[PDB]
């Protein structure tokens, strides 16, 4: 029961194709704006805020509880990237730039340290341990007739 | 939840509202109950210093400095009822839900068992049957010509009538429904 | 191999003599003897192949492809009888025919030992497809998808026939055997280059190819339930099956002319399972997902290693029987609520139960979990790719993780959540829906248990 | 013929059997969950006598029992190692599902799918037995799959909950991005050694590349939660209680870490990819024990208390220490499944409430939850001669005594310090002070269930570092010989940490309110990690994947080179030529033109 | 007074925070009441037919089908071929194809140069 003229169209020009647009998707004329008249291919279809269904209120009745959506309501063009689900937008405690900064920083400060501790490793006083057999050559490998060089150990 | 929301809030709505939020934020930084309390009657004092103002201007400019206060001394990981929506249990017993629709559907047999039951289930959508009629008529005769211009609704105002649109409302499966 | 094709055959006959209300059990029936008829062909000779005839020989790589055809035709009928209810008696009868000339064009292009024959077929198979899509469809977009279909079918498989009848003209001969017996190399040279090309687009085409697929989405989606699943379960395998009989004659030139192919296969598997993460409708997912599959069989094919050519068999069997699975799942949602939008039902896991279940092992084989054959054909293919460059890898795991991403995505939208409150018409599942799940999936998890059967013959 | 092939095979096959159940009669009845019970428990005690054997003469094995395929030169065949590891991982493994089954029987007591609920626990420890006894890589990954599969279904229990789907497929995803190194080492080990078996890798591998081990690592980073891979774990906790006790504490976030000492003989023979580990682990280690001590629900904070285990698993592969690796996952698996099945106790009895600001003083009111979760704390804190101090403090020793990452070691000590601090935290917010739970007081944990289970449990967190450790032969030469104060460094570690977090939580009750400083906020949010990893990335990707690729190729310009350019071509043609005025006079003009053409540009040349 | 916090793309801005909503004249409350009124005019819309005891079926959404048609039909109606078009339509087709073709050629061209100088080590490497 959908007819012709209730589907998206072409980009509107005139003011009375603007307002048609905007009867069209339920809102208001000075609410609806259209995406900008490039080649993308967007249409008539209306730029809604790029608000995520997360900010939405939970208190409110939706008509879809999970989806926090009502019936007739226009419906943003990436509606399935915010469906709560996926990517959220909501405000964060902590602005957005100084989370970057502290994270990349954090990152970059523990990889530095951990070249400079390969660097300057830890170890105790000690010798290399020593092994009886000419360090076990027979045992790593073998190959019993090519006559090892002799490791020789001495008591100390 | 259950009242039609208004076109807007009032400076009064929104004042009581940073307090509810400035309080239980106070209360998720104090854990315990005598400092929470101390510090609770400390807000409600400076939250009264304003009380009697006069100048909507400085009002509103006061509002706006304690939101930003608000916004930057907030708990970044505030206390939550478990079933609120950022709760741990929020939706927990949404998968239990069943819609009463689905009665229909059932097998005879499935119906020879629990008689009385379904008895009662007719007995119910006779009723529904019978007054949804009235509720449309009431709905149409109660609304302005240019629609409804908010999401409140009309009670019943006959002897034998029931409120218009009700059947969703009274027939909610439950909160615990297994 | 004709104790096959006569009962095919028969099966036509035997529908137009059936009484109004038994064409359904009476086709049914006979499809599933001729089925387990069919079975006895998996038996191989492992050195050569089974040459019944001058006309038609059985090979470790034709007996899966036939087996599977056999075994799809009840399942189509099962899941085409529900839709069809209000149809006239005429009607669904053309329609079994048109089932049954398409089993019979694809029994006969599996097993022809000549490629003209198979030629001759591979084209024939086109006419019920067609007019299954331009006559039973739904939408008013059936025209356009059926026009699209055969176009870029045509446009590819035209050159095809130039150069088989020019390499006939040329060597002598185009039966597979002496082909393959007198192969000579392809010298490096512009008609050979071109000979390459021809030999090669048309089953680029029927893959099909990233860059050529746009066909597809169309004409699976606004096809029948039935024509969904043998466009996606057997009829996209006419490419492959053509890839490798016809890649014999095309060496040492492979080596270099299938580098454009590789790169367009490899990004456009990435690109396809991208963009199965963002699709409204249902059904273009399970298309989109198919195009990425069969890009992986392309990459397996062009390789040219005994592992590559193991894993591709073993990735077609497993990916038509998968995608017809899936295509049955969606089109019974789509019976319930009469739209394709995957939005509009949510929660379904709450109302049916049993189809929930279906809907998690399908979605668990489309991502190809061990010890499937899904990840058996996808696994080989992908060491073989390691062994031809170690970068393969990082496309590989991308993909497989794009692949996971959104199989589990449409399990979670349609079946997880809360159920559509206003959505009121949804019915207990029907014994036939169950039980064609179930024949479509029990096949797939008992060939785990016997893995050379589709390996193919480079097993 | 030799019992013990026999035994340990049975001890797997006899697991399978409710599930084969599961179709039958007793599925519909509420007995299941308890045959199912006793079922695991039968396996334990079976599963108990190899482990004898293997205790008395050292008795290795593997079973080739089935040929599934042959490839050319490779054979494929269902393979069981039942090495050391294996035989005294069942065990453990089953011990700890025994106890958590009886626990669930009480905790999940009103749920109306406990049936479903305790097959699916079975389902994944069957999984994680195949993950565990394999001897070839195909059946490994059988394993690995198979549990992952298993904790998304487990994840998401409450599927009408949004946040539990995300989790779950947060989960999904992480496992795969490991499951991509778990690919190229297969592929890499099949190309070069052609075998997917352990036997013939290790004899054909005697100086491994780098490749195949930082596929391995990837692959174990992925399963064990490290730093690159490490949020899946946390999020987690959406699942019901023992599902967090059993899958995502003790028994399958340590398939990495497994997956790592199965190959230790090529992990010995390089450093760069020891050193990776190393690092890794130590980062990941100090990064999660960082997180936990500014954590409200409890449990967010034991599952970051299992990362930083996790982490310091890593640490001790690192430094070539692999059997001591496998004793600390067998010996945290005990008092970390008890912590879980405490923090399960304590939510069940204050109305399902998880944030410890709501936690009163439990301490009297529940005398046995406190005893358990106190002797827990001090088993993972390393008190001496408890089940952690058997392996975490050898764990320190070794690692003082090594050439080792002088950061590493030093993250390792602050991690040391960081783990009393969060232990600290949970104990005086849970447990001492005035109550903060609502008044209608619903607490009793006087269930057989539940105080059997976490007794068991605690007999095990008490006594198994001790019996396990003098059970075993010695497979790691022993630290005799170190310096009195580097000897007792993770004791200073701990008792500082002790006394500084009491002296910060004593702090509170002062009548003094101050704003967070921003190290608070950084630990609190968990670095900020989930709150950028998952919204840029997420974004351009699917910003990408419906603009670009959908829109911009699909829609538009692969439509527009081959179908709308032929259809625009042939149809400007059809207008040329067809339209045609009809007069004779324009035709027969054009009849002249052409006769002139073909006598002229064709008539002249033959 | 205290540190500011700036919106972004991903962190967009808190209500409380924003000036527009403390910034009133009637014409935003007239702007409010015609939202409120559209929204209770669909709402009732909606609740007329949900409640229907006759209505039996799927209660057809026409922003749904609009939202799908602009999505998948409507787009190439109102493709134009743009600079910025057909600079992102070359970059985002071609790039990535020629990207690849390089380092896989760069690397196999290595490896089949080294195979000629007889250094590979290839032991044990039959399957592949
Ligand atoms: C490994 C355990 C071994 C057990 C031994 C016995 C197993 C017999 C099972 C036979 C095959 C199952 C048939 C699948 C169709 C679904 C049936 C159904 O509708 O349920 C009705 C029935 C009635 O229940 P209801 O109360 O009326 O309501 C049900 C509701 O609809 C909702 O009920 P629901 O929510 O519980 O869903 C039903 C169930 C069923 O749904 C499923 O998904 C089950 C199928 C598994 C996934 C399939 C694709 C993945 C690729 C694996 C391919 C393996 C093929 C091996 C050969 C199989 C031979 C046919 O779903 C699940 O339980 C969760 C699925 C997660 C499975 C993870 C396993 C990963 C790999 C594990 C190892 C596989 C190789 C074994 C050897 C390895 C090396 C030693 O429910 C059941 O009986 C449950 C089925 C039992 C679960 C089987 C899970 C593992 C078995 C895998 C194959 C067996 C291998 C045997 C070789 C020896 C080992
Ligand atoms: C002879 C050798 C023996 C050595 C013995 C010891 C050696 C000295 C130890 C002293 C070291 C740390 C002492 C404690 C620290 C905090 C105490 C304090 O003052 O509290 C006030 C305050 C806590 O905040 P708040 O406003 O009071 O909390 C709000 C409410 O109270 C919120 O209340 P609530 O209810 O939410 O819960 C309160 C909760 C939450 O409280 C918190 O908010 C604190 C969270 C962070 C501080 C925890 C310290 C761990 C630091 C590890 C960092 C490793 C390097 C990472 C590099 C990052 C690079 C950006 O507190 C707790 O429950 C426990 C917190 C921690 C207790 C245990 C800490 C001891 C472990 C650390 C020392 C290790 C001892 C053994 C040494 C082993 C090796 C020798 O602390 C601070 O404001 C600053 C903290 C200092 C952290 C510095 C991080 C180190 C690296 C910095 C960057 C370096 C590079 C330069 C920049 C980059 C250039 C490119
Ligand atoms: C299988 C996977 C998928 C594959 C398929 C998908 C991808 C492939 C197919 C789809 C993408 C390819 C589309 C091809 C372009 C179609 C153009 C079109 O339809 O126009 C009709 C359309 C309608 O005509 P109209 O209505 O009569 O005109 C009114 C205009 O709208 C009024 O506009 P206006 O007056 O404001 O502006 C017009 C004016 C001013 O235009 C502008 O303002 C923008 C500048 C455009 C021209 C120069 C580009 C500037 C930015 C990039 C510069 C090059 C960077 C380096 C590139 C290589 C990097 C390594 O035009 C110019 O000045 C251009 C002068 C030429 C100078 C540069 C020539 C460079 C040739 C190609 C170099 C790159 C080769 C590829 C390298 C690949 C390496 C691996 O005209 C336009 O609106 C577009 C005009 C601008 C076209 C620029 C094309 C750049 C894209 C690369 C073209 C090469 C690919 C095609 C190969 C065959 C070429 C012979
Ligand atoms: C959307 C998806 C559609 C399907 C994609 C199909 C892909 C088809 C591409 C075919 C792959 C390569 C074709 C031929 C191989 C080499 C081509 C050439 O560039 O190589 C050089 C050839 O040199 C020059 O480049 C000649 C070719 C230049 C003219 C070709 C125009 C290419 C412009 C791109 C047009 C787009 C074509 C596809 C249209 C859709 C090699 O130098 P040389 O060793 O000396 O010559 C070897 C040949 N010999 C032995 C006979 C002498
Ligand atoms: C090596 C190949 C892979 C490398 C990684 C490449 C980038 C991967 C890009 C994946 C894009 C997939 C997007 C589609 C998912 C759908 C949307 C979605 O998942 O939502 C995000 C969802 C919800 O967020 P929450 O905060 O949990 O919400 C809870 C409260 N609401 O969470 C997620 O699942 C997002 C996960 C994104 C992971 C991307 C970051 C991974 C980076 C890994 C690099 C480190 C490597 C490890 C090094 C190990 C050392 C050898
Ligand atoms: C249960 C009721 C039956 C109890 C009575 C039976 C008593 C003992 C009878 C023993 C059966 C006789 C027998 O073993 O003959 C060998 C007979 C066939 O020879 P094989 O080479 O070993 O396998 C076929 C391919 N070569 O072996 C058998 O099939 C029986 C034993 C099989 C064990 C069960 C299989 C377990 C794995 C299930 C499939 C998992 C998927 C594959 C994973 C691959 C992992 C790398
Ligand atoms: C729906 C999309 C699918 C598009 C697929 C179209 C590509 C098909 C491949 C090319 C088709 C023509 C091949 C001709 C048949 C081969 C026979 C042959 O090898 O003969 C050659 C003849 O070679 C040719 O004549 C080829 C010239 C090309 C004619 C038509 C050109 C049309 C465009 C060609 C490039 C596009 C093909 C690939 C594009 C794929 C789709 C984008 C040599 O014969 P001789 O004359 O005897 O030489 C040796 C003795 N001196």
């Amino acid at each position: 029961h959908v007819t012709k003229d209730m589907f998206p169209g072409p980009y509107p020009k005139t003011p009375e194709e603007r307002a048609a647009a905007a009867k069209k998707y339920n809102m208001r004329v000075e609410d609806y704006e259209p995406y900008p008249d490039d080649g993308m291919g967007y249409g008539d279809y209306p730029k809604l805020p790029d608000r995520s269904q997360q900010e939405r209120d939970p208190w409110y009745d939706w008509d879809h509880p999970d989806l926090r959506l009502n019936w007739g309501e226009p419906i943003h063009w990436d509606l399935d990237m915010y469906i709560r689900n996926r990517v959220d937008t909501s405000p964060t405690p902590v602005s957005w730039n100084t989370m970057c900064k502290h994270l990349f920083g954090f990152v970059a400060f523990m990889l530095f340290m951990f070249w400079v501790g390969e660097i300057y490793p830890s170890y105790q006083p000690v010798g290399p341990k020593q092994y009886p057999y000419n360090d076990l050559y027979l045992e790593r490998g073998g190959d019993p007739t090519k006559e090892p060089e002799p490791v020789v150990h001495y008591e100390i | 939840a259950f009242s039609a929301p208004a076109a807007y809030l009032t400076h009064q709505q929104k004042v009581l509202r940073l307090y509810k939020r400035a309080l239980r934020h106070l209360e998720s930084w104090c854990v315990h109950r005598d400092k929470y309390r101390y510090f609770a009657c400390l807000m409600r004092a400076r939250f009264d210093e304003h009380k009697n103002e006069k100048d909507m201007v400085k009002a509103t400019q006061l509002l706006r400095q304690a939101e930003e206060e608000f916004w930057y001394g907030q708990h970044p990981q505030p206390y939550i009822f478990p079933e609120s929506p950022g709760g741990t249990s929020y939706e927990r017993y949404e998968c239990y839900k069943v819609p009463e629709w689905c009665l229909d559907d059932w097998h005879p047999s499935e119906k020879a068992m629990y008689p009385d039951y379904f008895a009662k289930r007719e007995q119910w959508k006779r009723l529904r049957r019978e007054s949804w009629e009235r509720e449309v008529k009431q709905l149409q005769e109660e609304t302005p010509p240019g629609g409804p211009r908010t999401e409140a609704l009309p009670p019943a105002r006959k002897e034998g009538d029931l409120p218009p649109l009700w059947w969703h409302i009274v027939t909610r499966p439950r909160e615990r429904p297994m | 191999m004709l104790k096959i094709i006569i009962p095919t055959t028969m099966l036509l006959p035997m529908t137009w003599m059936s009484k109004h209300n038994m064409i359904w059990i009476n086709a049914t029936v006979h499809s599933l003897l001729i089925s387990l008829i069919s079975l006895s062909l998996l038996n191989q000779l492992g050195e050569n192949s089974l040459n019944f005839s001058l006309t038609f020989f059985s090979d470790s790589l034709s007996a899966p492809l036939l087996v599977l055809t056999t075994w799809l035709l009840p399942l189509m009928l099962m899941a085409s009888q529900s839709h069809l209810s209000k149809e006239t008696t005429t009607r669904k009868k053309l329609y079994i025919t048109m089932l049954i000339l398409l089993q019979l064009f694809l029994i006969m292009t599996f097993t022809a030992t000549e490629l003209i024959l198979f030629y001759i077929l591979f084209e024939a198979t086109l006419v019920p497809t067609l007019i299954i899509i331009t006559r039973w469809g739904n939408q008013t977009e059936r025209l356009n998808a059926g026009l699209y279909f055969l176009f870029y079918t045509l446009a590819g498989s035209l050159p095809l026939l130039v150069a088989l009848v020019y390499i006939q003209n040329t060597t002598g001969s185009l039966n597979f055997l002496i082909i393959h017996y007198w192969s000579h190399p392809l010298s490096n040279s512009w008609s050979n280059i071109f000979m390459w090309l021809a030999c090669i687009m048309a089953f680029m085409v029927k893959m099909p190819l990233y860059g050529l697929h746009l066909w597809l989405p169309k004409a699976h989606v606004e096809a029948p339930i039935a024509g969904s699943m043998v466009l996606a379960a057997v009829l996209l395998k006419l490419g492959g099956y053509g890839m490798m009989r016809i890649t014999t004659i095309l060496n040492p030139l492979t080596n270099y002319m299938a580098y454009p192919f590789l790169m367009l296969s490899m990004w456009g598997m990435i690109m396809t399972s991208s963009i199965c993460l963002r699709q409204t409708d249902l059904k273009s997912l399970i298309a989109y997902s198919s195009v990425s599959h069969m890009a992986l069989v392309i990459v397996a094919i062009m390789i040219q290693t005994p592992w590559s050519f193991m894993g591709a068999t073993a990735l077609m069997i497993a990916h038509g029987l998968t995608s017809s699975m899936l295509f049955c799942l969606a089109n019974t949602n789509y019976e319930r609520v009469h739209s394709r939008t995957m939005i509009l039902a949510r929660g379904l896991q709450t109302l049916l139960p049993l189809m929930a279940t279906w809907w998690l092992v399908a979605s668990l084989t489309n991502l190809a979990l061990p010890p499937s054959i899904n990840l058996i054909g996808e696994l080989f293919i992908i060491t073989a790719s390691f062994s031809w460059s170690n970068i393969t890898i990082i496309l590989m795991g991308m993909n497989m993780m794009i692949t996971a991403l959104y199989s589990l995505y449409m399990l979670i939208t349609t079946q997880r959540g809360k159920y559509t409150h206003h959505i009121n018409n949804i019915k207990p599942s029907f014994t036939r829906e169950n039980a064609l799940m179930a024949l479509h999936i029990l096949p797939l998890l008992l060939l785990t248990l016997n893995p050379k059967m589709i390996l193919g013959p480079l097993y | 013929m030799n019992p013990f092939a026999s035994l340990t095979l049975t001890t797997l096959t006899i697991l399978t059997i409710p599930i084969m159940m599961s179709n039958s009669n007793i599925y519909k009845t509420n007995l299941y969950p308890n045959y199912v019970k006793t079922t695991v428990s039968y396996a334990f005690t079976l599963s108990l006598v190899p482990l004898l054997m293997f205790m008395h003469t050292g008795q290795e094995m593997i079973i080739s029992n089935w040929h599934w395929m042959t490839l050319q030169t490779v054979e494929l065949s269902l393979s069981f190692k039942m090495d050391y590891f294996s035989v005294m991982f069942i065990p453990v493994a089953l011990f700890v599902t025994w106890s958590i089954m009886e626990f669930s029987m009480w905790y999940m007591h009103s749920d109306p799918f406990i049936n479903r609920f305790f097959k699916y626990l079975l389902l994944f420890l069957i999984t994680m037995m195949i993950l565990v006894t394999a001897n070839n890589l195909f059946q490994l990954f059988i394993g690995w799959e198979g549990v992952g599969i298993m904790s998304f279904l487990l994840i998401g229990w409450w599927h009408g909950r949004t946040d539990a789907n995300t989790a779950a497929l947060q989960a999904i995803l992480y496992n795969r991005i490991g499951d991509i190194g778990f690919v190229l080492s297969m592929a890499w080990f099949l190309t070069h050694s052609n075998a997917w078996d352990l036997q013939q890798i290790f004899m054909l591998n005697n100086e491994c590349p780098n490749m195949p081990l930082i596929g391995l690592l990837l692959a174990a980073a992925g399963k064990s939660a490290q730093f690159g891979l490490h949020p899946w774990l946390p999020s987690a906790m959406e699942g019901p209680t023992p599902v967090s006790a059993l899958l995502h504490s003790s028994t399958m976030v340590v398939a990495g870490v497994f997956l790592l000492i199965r190959f230790y003989p090529l992990m010995e023979t390089n450093k760069l990819v020891q050193t990776m580990t190393l690092c890794l682990g130590a980062i990941t280690t100090l990064f999660t024990a960082l997180c936990a001590i500014t954590q409200n629900d409890i449990k967010k904070i034991v599952a970051f208390s299992t990362s930083s285990q996790l982490g310091l698993m890593m640490v001790t592969i690192g430094i070539n220490q692999p059997h001591l690796a496998f004793l600390h996952i067998c010996m945290h698996a005990f008092f970390k499944a008890m912590l879980f099945m405490c923090s399960g106790s304590i939510i069940h009895s204050l109305n399902d409430e998880q944030d410890i600001r709501k936690m009163g003083g439990l301490y009297k009111a529940m005398p046995f939850t406190t005893t358990a979760l106190i002797i827990g704390s001090l088993a993972l804190t390393g008190m001496p001669y408890l089940t952690g101090f058997y392996s975490k403090d050898l764990i320190i020793e070794a690692v003082n005594m090594s050439y080792t990452n002088a950061w590493a070691l030093l993250m390792t000590l602050i991690a040391t310090s960081l783990t009393a601090a969060y232990s600290t935290r949970i104990i005086f917010f849970a447990f001492l002070g005035k109550p903060r739970f609502p008044p209608l007081v619903l607490i009793n944990e006087n269930n057989p269930l539940l105080i059997n289970s976490i007794k068991r449990l605690l007999i095990g967190s008490i006594f198994a570092g001790f019996i396990i450790s003098n059970n075993i032969p010695p497979m790691t030469v022993p630290n005799t010989t170190m310096p009195l104060y580097m000897k007792m460094t993770a004791l200073i570690v701990t008792i500082m940490g002790f006394m500084l977090a009491l002296e910060l939580n004593n702090t509170t009750y002062y009548l003094k309110f101050k704003y967070p400083s921003q190290t608070y906020k950084f630990s609190n949010m968990l670095g900020y990690y989930p709150s950028i990893m998952h919204r840029l990335p997420t974004y351009h990707n699917l910003s990408m994947s419906q603009k670009s690729a959908s829109s911009l190729l699909d829609l538009i310009w692969l439509e527009t080179i081959l179908p709308k350019t032929t259809s625009f071509i042939q149809m400007k043609m059809s207008i040329m030529v067809s339209n045609q005025k009809g007069l004779i006079k324009l035709y027969f003009l054009s009849f002249l033109i052409t006769i002139m053409i073909s006598m002229t540009l064709f008539n002249y040349h033959e | 007074s205290f540190p500011k916090y700036k919106p972004s793309r991903l962190a967009t801005l808190p209500a409380t925070l924003d000036p527009a909503e403390y910034d009133i004249s009637p014409e935003t409350r007239k702007a409010q009441a015609e939202r409120l009124a559209i929204r209770s005019r669909l709402k009732r819309e909606y609740l007329l037919q949900y409640n229907d005891p006759n209505r039996l079926g799927v209660i057809e959404d026409p922003a749904l089908i609009r939202w799908t048609y602009a999505r998948s039909a409507n787009i190439y109606p109102n493709f134009r071929p743009t600079p910025k078009t057909s600079l992102l339509g070359a970059l985002f087709g071609i790039g990535p194809l020629f990207f690849w073709y390089y380092v896989f050629k760069t690397d196999r061209d290595k490896k089949e140069k080294l195979i000629q100088e007889g250094k590979l080590d290839q032991t044990f490497n039959i399957s592949y």
